[PDB]
């Protein structure tokens, strides 16, 4: 077998062919982004959450 | 105990129960 998949039946793991050496892949980083702010009538400044 | 909890409380949070993050490389998260 060349490659391994998860529950989900996507690519998580492959090998290499030219060392047989076995890869995990992982997805890079990525997420949601919120703005806490009070009201634009009372500050302009604003906090970030990811 | 660490939790302050009861000792039936316990027993109900014991009593009650890769899958995640492959869901959340889909897209679905919690
Ligand atoms: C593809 O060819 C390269 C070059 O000959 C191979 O790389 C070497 O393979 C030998 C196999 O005994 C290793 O001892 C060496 O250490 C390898 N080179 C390096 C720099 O590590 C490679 O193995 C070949 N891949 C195959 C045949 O699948």
């Amino acid at each position: 077998q060349q490659f391994g998949r998860d529950i989900a039946d996507t690519t998580d793991a492959v090998r290499d062919p030219q060392t047989l050496e076995i890869l995990d892949i992982t997805p890079c980083s990525f997420g949601g982004v919120s703005v806490i702010t009070p009201g634009t009538n009372t500050s302009n400044q604003v906090a970030v959450l990811y | 105990k660490p939790s302050k909890r009861s000792p039936i409380e316990d027993l109900l949070f014991n009593k009650v129960t890769d899958l995640i993050c492959a869901q959340k490389f889909k897209g679905l998260t919690v």
